[PDB]
Formats: structure tokens, sequence, C-alpha cells
DNA sequence: GAAGCCACATCCTCT
DNA sequence: AGAGGATGTGGCTTC
């Protein structure tokens, strides 16, 4: 079963789905632009029709201590993925906001 | 409550569950009781471990005698026994010198603890 | 009752303690949750006050160890000499009705080693006397 | 297959 | 908005 950090990651790779989630071009930090979007295809992915933003958000809240994505204290809706994204991705953060075309 | 004899001729403790899930509250407070006369206000500790975990993490196993009564507060189990194996309790009444009584194969703990049959 | 009769006995034939009377591993259980560092200023600076959380690894009996006598840092119960960072302890407790006294060493910075229980002839005495 | 370990999914209380 | 406690649930693994 394919996890909730690897799934937010998934859409930030796909160009398609910029309008409701992308980076906010520092680093590995991305904000959910449409929540309720990204819940809905979480819940869709997982096939727990009645997901929703607020337990979505408590998915990532669990990983405050795993220390995989922490919260943009202050920015609403803005996380960051702390673990080693470049190391998996194989690209840097300024690489891949370049392939992806992030404004 | 009920009693249940420790390994040592001093000292008594409430009934532990054989199963229950770590970091979630016990269904009854522990508690241990001094046969003999201990002074109140004597700290008494517990720790625990087998052959798979030489010392499970615990929470709140700290407690103060007081009338032949230590009430632990909120006791938790965090480290696991391992499948089938379980805990052996080691209580500390704190004297001059410290007293000690151990109890073999207290209780299990796990992720799920126990759960119905799916 | 803070001791069984047959405390000499109990002692020589009980497994429980025959188990833990050769010089059986012994860890350091303290803070199993912070830094390697952490766990060793914490283990060596506990035992200038006399005392240390320490588990036989075998058997998983954890104990906590109170470096005094029978009753201000001692300093033949707490060697800190006969070895450049090995440690040698020594704790006497009532366990489980038996008076006993617990030794071993510890190396400073591993933090862990062996010890073992011998009973304790005084002490068991004095009690049994004291309990008539 | 039972019994374990995991990562949530749900629900909620507080600030 | 958001942190984190309590506890049930389905996937997958190990005994």
């Amino acid at each position: 079963p394919i996890q909730l950090w690897q799934f937010l990651l998934e859409l930030l790779t796909d160009k398609s789905c910029q309008s409701f989630i992308s980076w906010t071009g520092d680093g590995w930090e991305f904000k959910l632009s449409d929540p309720d979007e990204v819940a809905r295809r979480w819940g869709k992915r997982k096939n727990k029709p009645k997901m929703n933003y607020e337990k979505l958000s408590r998915g990532l809240r669990y990983y405050y201590d795993k220390n995989i994505i922490h919260k943009t204290a202050g920015k609403r809706y803005v996380y960051r993925f702390v673990c080693d994204l470049q190391s998996l991705l194989g690209y840097t953060p300024e690489e891949l906001h370049a392939m992806l075309d992030v404004k | 409550g009920e009693l249940v004899r420790t390994d040592s001729p001093n000292f008594l403790c409430s009934v532990l569950p054989t199963h229950w899930r770590c970091n979630k509250t016990l269904p009854i407070a522990f508690k241990v009781v001094a046969k003999g006369d201990v002074p109140d206000g004597t700290l008494v500790t517990v720790m625990a471990g087998n052959d798979e975990n030489y010392s499970a993490e615990l929470r709140n196993a700290t407690a103060a005698m007081k009338n032949q009564v230590a009430r632990f507060n909120d006791l938790r189990f965090v480290g696991r026994s391992g499948r089938g194996k379980s805990f052996t309790l080691t209580i500390t009444v704190f004297t001059n010198p410290p007293q000690v009584a151990t109890y073999h194969r207290a209780i299990k703990i796990t992720v799920d603890g126990p759960r119905e049959p799916r | 009752p803070r001791v069984v009769p047959d405390q000499r006995s109990k002692f020589e034939n009980e497994e429980f303690f025959r188990k833990l009377s050769r010089e059986c591993e012994i860890k350091y259980t303290g803070f199993r949750d912070r830094p390697h560092e952490e766990r060793q200023t914490r283990f060596q600076n506990a035992c200038r006050d006399g005392r240390s959380e320490i588990a036989f690894v075998a058997t998983g009996t954890n104990l906590s160890l109170q470096f005094f006598p029978a009753s201000t840092p001692s300093r033949e119960y707490v060697d800190l000499e006969r070895e450049a960072g090995k440690v040698y302890l020594k704790a006497p407790m009532i366990l489980n009705g038996v008076c006993v006294i617990w030794k071993g060493w510890i190396d400073l910075h591993r933090l862990d080693g062996m010890g073992c229980l011998e009973f304790d002839e005084e002490r068991a005495q004095q009690e049994d006397a004291l309990a008539q």
C-alpha cells in the first residue's frame, strides 16, 4: 500500500496537479492550494470515500516525529519534506523545480 | 480490589491484563501493597524486560508509598515483549537497603494488543 | 516479613538466583531513547551519586541499584580506579526476601559488562534477628 | 491461520 | 488552523 507522503510526492511531480498542490520554490517545501481536492484523491487512491483534509492532515502530523514531513509554522496548508528526497529522487530541489517549471 | 503475591514475601500488587496494547492506559490502576511496614513517602519504581527486550520503555513507572500502598498513576508499557513472550516486572521499594520484588510472566505487550478475530 | 525464613537456602536452591550467580552479561538500562553521548555522561555522573539502573541482558531481569552500605557518595562501593574506564560497582539489597550484594563492572564507554549476585551472610543474619 | 508489526482513518479536545 | 491523544481497521509478514 502507498503511503501518504509517497502519494503527495507523486502529485508534486505531476505537472497536471500543480493547480491544487505545488512546490513553493523553497527546497522541498510545498503547499496544498486545494486541500479538499488533495484529500479527495488521497481517499480515492486509498479507497476511503469519507476521507477529507481534516483526516489527511492528521496523517501528516504523524510525520512530525518520524521526521518525514514538517509543518511550515505560520503558513496555511504549507508543509515540507525533511527526509532525503534528493537521494531518493536523484535530483536537487532547484533542478526538479525547473523540470516541473515551477513559477 | 484483588491483589496478587509477588516474588517477595513482603509485597503484593494489583492484577495486570495478560495481554495489552503498548502505550495504552491499563484497564485498572497498578498498585504495590507492602505487607510489612513501609515509611509513608517511600518511593516505589517499576521496570520490565525479558530475553527479547532487556529493558522495556515505560511511562509513569514511579509512585510514592502511602499507608502501605503505592498507587501508580497511569503506568503504561511502551516496549513490546515479543510474540508469545512476556515481561518480568521488577518492583523496587526504596528503603535502607532497597527492597526489590519481581514478578515473572506478568504482562505481554504488543503493538495491537487484544484484538477480536478478523 | 521482609525476608524468607530459608534465606540461606532460597539463594542456593531457587533457579532465579542460581541463574544470576555466574558472571552474567549486564547492561545499562537508562535512557535507551537518548544519544549514546548523553547515556554516557548520565550513567557516569549518576554513578558518582551512588545509583544506576542495570539489567542482566540474558535473563532480561532489570534492577535499580543504589551503591551504598546498609544504612554522601561512597568509595569502595562505586570503584572507578580498579581499571581505566571500567567501573566496579557494588550494591546490597533484599531481593525477594533474600539479602544479597550486587557486583559487577561496566565499560564507561560501551555502557555494559558483567556482574552477579552473592548471598549476604551478615545482612541475612541481622535481618533474621529483627524478624525473630 | 493466529499473532505481530505498520500506517493510517476516525473522532475529539484544546488553544 | 493546527497539535496531538485514543483507538479501531485493513495490508502484509512471521511464527
